[PDB]
């Protein structure tokens, strides 16, 4: 839409575009450090200059729009610039550390490859490695770890700490020279701070440390995938970074790290432990090691012979093929099926009746959000990063009080006005599901409100679309179990272990014929099964989600993955008509047995060393805001 | 060393209007034309436009084009001292043939069958030039893996005859690519002569001979040859394929392992190549540096031929002083570069370290005395004529062969052509120094050897020029180029400020920042041109770099010096065109 | 320390190994004050010298030449190529000759001096010194 | 002084270079063993990287500990690149060329091996200056009396 010259060179650019912006995508690189695609705009660190021909002056390019034939120079053809970039990336060095060695950020490193490239290539200003020193505060933190001298003091970290994930926990510490960056509140890990590691992923040096990953490898000794975090029902796209055996690391995932969207929360951040926590990589019966293929065989014959007294435990983890594949052989057994969510979830979406689920994309439309039931920022966080409006709530409020949300009551919806999206979270209406759901279809018809229904679990309005109707209910599964009406179970995932505690199942594996245990984990409920089956994580399938991202699918690349959807198809290939299904329902109120918090929202996260620590810590704590 | 000049650019696009089309690079200068006029081009520029010395062909894989190799050809007129380049796609996998123009070509045209799988329509029996009769694989192909497919289990003999079934080393791979039978070599040798005579003399692939790692195959009547072949493959480990996968300064150490002989001349020819795409200046000190130590290498390079040439005669009292002598030079280089053989001296941007202490003075005690032992080694050989006269008249080379076969080093200088690329193509220092080019009038055997002989005297003077420079230079001169990107600095600097990390670190990590763009450079070799050809799609590794090795093109003439001739001649032959089994690739 | 018992090598030289070796028999190592007679044809040889890389073309060659040696021997791989394939893990490089002959002493080095190559052989001398004295 | 013979690990011992000093409050060393940090330069500069073979950890304390050094040397060119690419002054190649052995096992060096041969060749020639050759007796057979000069 509009034409300019960066080295003499026509480039087409769109109005509302920075000189930096477009130099970029056409492959010119400039330099620079404060600026960040999803933060403001800064013009701090100055790395970014481009000699303006039209005004004879350096100038940033990063704050700079485009105009109809304007003409702009880059280091390619001045010096000018070659200069001050030279003069810039050494002041930067000058208090910098000698600690590329032992720095997690060597080879993924701005200054270390701005330096290298654009720098003065020897030292002008000559100060000893032992007197690189800048003013600096512990941040009293086990995650996470600053080191002040090697600062570029950029601002990203505190523009994205009060901006994207708005929690304001850092503010700059005295002025000048040494401006160093520390936490509002100390010890860190139990302040505002949600522990997302924004600020790792944004700060473009190693100034902003991830304990958990400190000196076990190096930036370029890591293999690098990405795929869809399956943690809560955001569909945040996240990028998995593991190692595989050889050389250069150890056969395990190493980290995690968010994409320029900043799609990211401390689950994801800190939970990829959780990927190498006691795997259950191989069909076993009992303890022994078995081919898959005898284990298909006993399927088989349990679902054909015994599919009338087999029931089927869903997982909400589970990517949409397998849910259908298993659904459809459920269906040629004439079994049971069910899922946890059918307790509190599926309730509440049959008296609903019809819902809303827009993108996080689409959020930007709503003039007004409420939040009823649980504490939103603790079950979808990403989602809180996007409800900037005002904020509505009805319920538990601990970390959403950075929202500043106003409390209502029910009575007071009716009078609010337009455009107006209710997040409602199910699993925390406690007798109230009905009522509640009855209240907000009224709401939808009369006033037109958007109610949003936010599953604790990644795929349970997935599952809710294709059990709906057909369901039965999880206490009448477990009734139907001791009185002997269902003798097999196919349990997928620990779900189940909200409502029912361990010894249930130790007594269940003695009662049923077969206990069939679909999961990841060596621990945990598998070890009670007869059979156990592997249950495949995040980079491990190449699944789909139904998220607030939208239907993302996943992608496959951690190379000791077990083939769960192959699995699941081959044990189909002997099921082809269908048979029917049989639906159990009872009216006993089961009631959850903990409630979700921040860093432990499910049986994975649980799985988690790092999480469990965040989790310990604040556990009690039931106010962050006032 | 310029490129195709205004001129005959302009003649060869009124003639081949709309099939070519004229292109410039940072450092080439050449064309493009379409696959049905490619013959007619070379044919053209040989012929019509003095082109007539061949430098190198191969091919590029291009996996993601429709044709997928795209055939470059590099010629040279000798008349203006110009080089052109050209390109050309495939169509359905062949190209046409340039034997015929180029005889020297035909070994090309052999190396890239091997290496991507092209046929050359009308090759005369085109045969896989390294590998086996029968191999399935192209190994130039980037689809083909570096290691190749492992497929059978290959434990140690060692470990298993102690009963350790372990692996011996973290690095110890038990699976490894298949290996061939001695019926396999015998395919590929009854596949490379068709019969033509009455017995099959069979000089390899292992013989007792002075290169006995090179295999050569001669039709006889009774004790003369008719036809005659040679197979390599011999060392082929993949040099090319192992440049793909490394930075740019990585591969300075394998270019000592080409031609063993001349580490250090191997090193200049490649360093200078990539200096050139990268643009990195080298300091004067380094230039010295480079230009000494590349002349201690011909000296040394040439005993070892003189040294192996005598043994070929019994008078191994020449064997003997020969390598005293190396031993002297082994000491210098051995001392400032820290390795005898694969010196590993150059770095991309000057010289590895400075001269060590008293260095200047072992090099003088040499200048004086090597001038005084050249002439024993003259008349300590000349003295028994029962092989003088075995070598004044037998292969001479004309004129015609040397710019036919791409012949260069001492073999095209024994023959006239004064074809040395120190004065033609000037590098490191040979500018700014006075030396003399040797070269023969009769071309025969006895003119090689003459000209090898003075080639150590030019040497020694232009060391002698470079000792004096040296000593003017403050200890305080750069020998290496610090400013520049790509440039490793010394340790000392990273032990000493970040401003230096960080550069040892960008560059060990990513590699050097190479610009796109493609780059032909050679050096002269103790043995040839030994040329590097560089294709850059930009990154820290290159896309291909195809060695152009003079020595393999001096051996391209064998088959037609023997042809028609006796076996005893052979021999001396051979150690006429200096040959070496590691500068085969 | 100093035996009379004679050695009878061959020596094959494939690459850049093979020039280092020259250098330990020419006049500035002497090699024969250990008793190493050097016989160039393997016909009447007992020890195997590999100085050289091993290309998978050669290696049927040089088994062959292996199995053409009287049975009481002995073979020296000289170099890491022919130790366990040196710098070449590569499509057409066999990586160490022990994997088609066993070999009873390796010599490290790219190359190894012409002294590392004489200590080598001290040590094949070592083993069978006492190779002879313990049954 | 310059030859480049079998791999070292410079040890802890109060010559060390600023870079590492810089680092030091972040390692786990003890005196008289190696200064090794574990930064991956010398392998990720080595054209051969599968020879090395390295390992760290993480302590409690926080700290940076070297727990595995390995090198194959049977399938190292000898060129020196690592030497180059260390910036703490550790990996060194010392003057040990009598290696010659038995086994593939006998030529890979352990971390421990790495420091007994650095401490042996500082030991021995650790102040020797760098000349073209350290001794001239050994070399009067070949060369005779050189006329030197400052
Ligand atoms: S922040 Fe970058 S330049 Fe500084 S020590 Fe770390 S890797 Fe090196
Ligand atoms: S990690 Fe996230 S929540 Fe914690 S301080 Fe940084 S930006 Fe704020
Ligand atoms: S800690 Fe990182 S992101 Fe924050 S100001 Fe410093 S360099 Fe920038
Ligand atoms: S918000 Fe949900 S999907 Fe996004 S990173 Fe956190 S757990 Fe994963
Ligand atoms: S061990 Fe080294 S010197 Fe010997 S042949 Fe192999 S690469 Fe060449
Ligand atoms: S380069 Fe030096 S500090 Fe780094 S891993 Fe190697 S020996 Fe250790
Ligand atoms: S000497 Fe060269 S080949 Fe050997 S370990 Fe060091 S860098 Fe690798
Ligand atoms: S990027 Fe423009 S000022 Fe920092």
């Amino acid at each position: 839409k509009v034409k300019i010259y960066i080295d003499d060179v026509e480039i087409e650019a769109e109005k509302g575009k920075t000189v930096l912006q477009v130099a970029l995508e056409n492959g010119i690189d400039i330099p620079y450090f404060c600026y960040h695609p999803r933060l403001s705009i800064a013009g701090a660190c100055r790395m970014c200059v481009v000699y303006w021909e039209d005004i004879n002056r350096l100038v940033i390019s990063c704050n700079l729009p485009v105009q109809e034939g304007m003409r702009v120079r880059t280091h390619r053809t001045s010096e000018m610039v070659r200069e001050q970039q030279k003069y810039l990336l050494q002041a930067l060095m000058t208090r910098h550390p000698l600690d590329c060695p032992i720095c997690d950020k060597a080879g993924e490193c701005d200054l270390q490859n701005l330096g290298a490239i654009y720098g003065p290539q020897k030292q002008i200003v000559p100060i000893s490695a032992l007197e690189k020193e800048r003013e600096e505060h512990d941040w009293e933190s086990d995650f996470l770890e600053y080191y002040s001298n090697r600062c570029v003091v950029c601002y990203r970290c505190t523009r994205a700490c009060d901006e994207v994930v708005g929690t304001r926990a850092l503010y700059v510490e005295d002025r000048g020279f040494h401006s160093n960056i520390v936490p509002a509140v100390r010890p860190m890990d139990t302040s505002t701070c949600e522990m997302c590691g924004i600020c790792v992923h944004v700060c473009p040096v190693g100034a902003i440390i991830s304990k958990p990953f400190k000196y076990w490898s190096r930036s370029w000794l890591l293999e690098k995938g990405r795929t869809v975090c399956n943690l809560c029902p955001v569909g945040c796209e996240i990028q998995i970074e593991y190692g595989v055996g050889d050389w250069r690391s150890k056969r395990k995932v190493y980290r995690t790290k968010p994409t320029d969207e900043l799609n990211i929360c401390a689950k994801g951040f800190f939970g990829y432990d959780s990927i190498n926590h006691k795997r259950l990589l191989k069909t076993k019966v009992g303890k022994r090691e078995e081919t898959p293929g005898n284990v298909v065989n006993l399927l088989t014959t349990i679902l054909t012979e015994h599919g009338g007294k087999t029931g089927i435990v869903f997982s909400a983890y589970l990517p949409k093929e397998v849910i259908d594949e298993v659904l459809r052989i459920a269906k040629a057994s004439q079994a049971y099926v069910t899922a946890p969510q059918s307790v509190d979830l599926f309730k509440f979406l049959d008296e609903l009746e019809e819902y809303d689920f827009p993108t996080v994309k689409e959020f930007e439309k709503a003039d007004a959000f409420v939040f009823i039931g649980d504490d939103i920022t603790s079950v979808a966080t990403v989602l809180s990063y996007y409800t900037k409006k005002k904020v509505y709530k009805i319920g538990k409020s601990v970390r959403d009080e950075k929202l500043q949300p106003e409390e209502i009551t029910y009575e007071d919806l009716q009078n609010l006005e337009g455009n107006v999206f209710v997040l409602v979270t199910p699993h925390a209406l406690n007798g109230e599901i009905k009522e509640v759901a009855t209240k907000l279809k009224e709401l939808k018809r009369e006033k037109g409100f958007k109610v949003i229904p936010v599953p604790k679990d990644a795929n349970a309005l997935y599952l809710y679309e294709v059990l709906k109707g057909i369901y039965s209910d999880l206490p009448a599964v477990m009734e139907a179990c001791e009185r002997g009406d269902i003798e097999n179970l196919i349990i997928f995932g620990e779900d189940i272990l909200e409502f029912y505690e361990d010894k249930v199942f130790e007594e269940l594996k003695e009662k049923l014929e077969h206990l069939v245990v679909v999961s990841p984990y060596e621990d945990g409920l598998s070890e009670y099964a007869h059979i156990k089956i592997p249950m495949s994580l995040m980079g491990e399938n190449e699944g789909t989600y139904k998220t607030f991202f939208g239907e993302v699918k996943g992608k496959k690349f951690l190379p000791w993955a077990f083939d769960d959807l192959a699995f699941w198809k081959y044990l189909g290939e002997n099921f082809k008509e269908e048979k029917g299904l049989k639906v159990v329902k009872s009216s006993s109120n089961l009631r959850r047995r903990f409630e979700p918090h921040l860093y432990r929202n499910n049986w994975i996260t649980q799985r988690s060393q790092n999480l469990s620590r965040l989790y310990e810590k604040n556990k009690d704590i039931t106010v962050y805001y006032e | 060393m310029k490129w195709v000049n205004k001129g005959t650019v302009e003649r060869v696009k009124q003639e081949f209007k709309d099939e070519v089309k004229y292109y410039e690079t940072k450092h080439t200068k050449g064309f493009e034309v379409s696959h049905d006029f490619l013959k007619p081009l070379l044919k053209f520029l040989k012929e019509r436009e003095r082109f007539l010395h061949f430098v190198d062909m191969t091919c590029i894989d291009f996996p993601e084009h429709p044709n997928r190799f795209q055939g470059v050809y590099i010629l040279y007129n000798p008349e203006e001292n110009e080089r052109v380049i050209v390109k050309s796609w495939a169509k359905d996998g062949k190209l046409p043939t340039v034997e015929d123009l180029w005889p020297g070509a035909k070994w090309a045209e052999r190396e890239a069958y091997d290496m991507f799988g092209v046929v050359f329509e009308g090759h005369e029996n085109l045969r896989r030039m390294f590998m086996w009769e029968g191999y399935e694989h192209y190994p130039l192909r980037k689809d083909f893996p570096l290691q190749g497919i492992p497929e059978v289990e290959l434990p140690s003999l060692t470990e298993v005859l102690h009963g350790r079934t372990d692996p011996p080393s973290h690095d110890f791979e038990l699976v490894h690519t298949k290996l061939p039978t001695l019926e396999d070599l015998e395919r590929t040798e009854k596949a490379r002569l068709k019969k033509k005579a009455e017995l099959v003399l069979n000089w390899g692939p292992l013989h007792p001979g002075t290169h006995g790692t090179i295999w050569f195959l001669f039709d006889l009547e009774g004790e003369k040859v008719v036809q005659s072949d040679v197979i390599l493959g011999q060392l082929h480990r993949g040099m090319e394929k192992l440049a793909e996968n490394l930075h740019y300064f990585q591969f300075i150490p394998y270019t000592d392992r080409m031609d063993y002989i001349s580490a250090i001349c191997n090193e200049l020819a490649y360093v200078e190549t990539v200096e050139r795409l990268l643009g990195v200046e080298v300091p004067e000190k380094a230039r010295y540096i480079r230009t000494m130590f590349a002349e201690l290498q011909r000296i040394n390079s040439h005993l070892l031929w003189l040294g192996t040439g005598a043994l070929d005669l019994g008078a191994l009292t020449v064997f003997l002083y020969a390598f005293r002598e190396r031993e002297k030079i082994m000491d210098i280089i051995e001392g400032n570069a820290g390795y005898r053989l694969t010196s590993c001296f150059l770095r991309i941007g000057g010289v590895h370290y400075d001269l060590a202490e008293g260095t200047l003075d072992v090099v003088k005690h040499f200048i004086k005395d090597f001038p005084n032992r050249l002439k024993e080694y003259h008349t300590l050989l000349t003295r028994n004529r029962i092989w003088l006269r075995r070598t004044k008249d037998v292969g001479v080379i004309t004129r015609e062969d040397v710019h036919n076969y791409g012949l260069s080093g001492p073999v095209a200088r024994g023959s006239g052509v004064p074809y040395d690329l120190r004065k033609l193509q000037p590098y490191a220092a040979y500018d700014e120094v006075e030396f003399d080019i040797p070269v023969g009038e009769v071309g025969d055997v006895y003119d090689r050897y003459l000209v090898r002989m003075e080639e150590m005297a030019q040497s020694v003077r232009i060391i002698e020029q470079c000792v004096q420079k040296l000593e003017k230079l403050p200890k305080d001169a750069p020998y290496l180029n610090k400013e520049h990107p790509a440039v490793i600095p010394p340790k000392e600097d990273v032990f000493h400020d970040l401003e230096s990390m960080v550069k040892s670190f960008r560059v060990v990590v990513h590699g050097e920042d190479a610009p796109p763009g493609e780059v032909y450079f050679a050096g002269e070799n103790p043995r040839g041109e030994l040329g590097f050809f560089i294709y850059s799609k930009g990154g820290g590794k290159p896309y291909r770099t195809r060695i152009r090795s003079g020595a393999l093109y001096n051996l391209s003439i064998f088959p037609k010096l023997i042809q028609g001739r006796t076996i005893a001649d052979a021999i001396a032959l051979l150690g006429s065109l200096d040959p070496v089994v590691g500068e085969t690739d | 320390w100093g035996r009379r018992n004679s050695l009878w090598p061959v020596t094959i030289g494939l690459a850049c190994c093979a020039i280092e070796m020259m250098h330990t028999a020419a006049s500035r190592f002497d090699l024969d004050r250990l008793g190493v007679i050097f016989r160039a044809s393997p016909r009447q040889a007992d020890v195997l010298i590999v100085a050289g890389t091993v290309v998978n073309k050669v290696a049927p060659m040089l088994k062959l030449i292996w199995d053409q040696m009287p049975d009481p021997k002995w073979c020296i791989s000289m170099g890491g190529c022919a130790s366990a394939g040196g710098p070449f893990p590569t499509y057409s490089t066999l990586q160490g000759v022990d994997r088609i002959i066993p070999v009873d002493v390796y010599i490290p080095g790219c190359p190894p001096t012409p002294q590392g190559l004489i200590y080598g052989i001290l040590q094949l001398q070592r083993k069978i010194k006492e190779q002879g004295i313990t049954k | 002084k310059r030859f480049r013979g079998a791999h070292g690990h410079y040890v802890w011992d109060g010559t060390e270079p600023d870079s590492l000093k810089a680092i030091e409050k972040f390692m786990s060393y003890e005196k008289a063993k190696s200064r090794c940090v574990a930064c991956y330069m010398c392998q990720t500069a080595c054209p051969m990287p599968t020879l090395f073979r390295i390992e760290a950890v993480q302590l409690p304390n926080g700290k940076k500990k070297v727990v595995r050094f390995d090198m194959n040397l049977l399938n190292c060119l000898f060129c020196g690149l690592c030497v180059d690419a260390c910036p703490v002054g550790c990996l060194t190649m010392t003057d040990i060329f009598e290696l010659a052995n038995y086994s593939r096992r006998n030529e890979v060096l352990r971390m421990e091996d790495l420091e007994k041969f650095a401490i042996d060749f500082k030991q021995r020639r650790g102040n020797e200056p760098d000349r073209i050759w350290p001794n001239d007796e050994e070399r009067e057979k070949l060369w005779g009396k050189i006329e030197w000069s400052g």
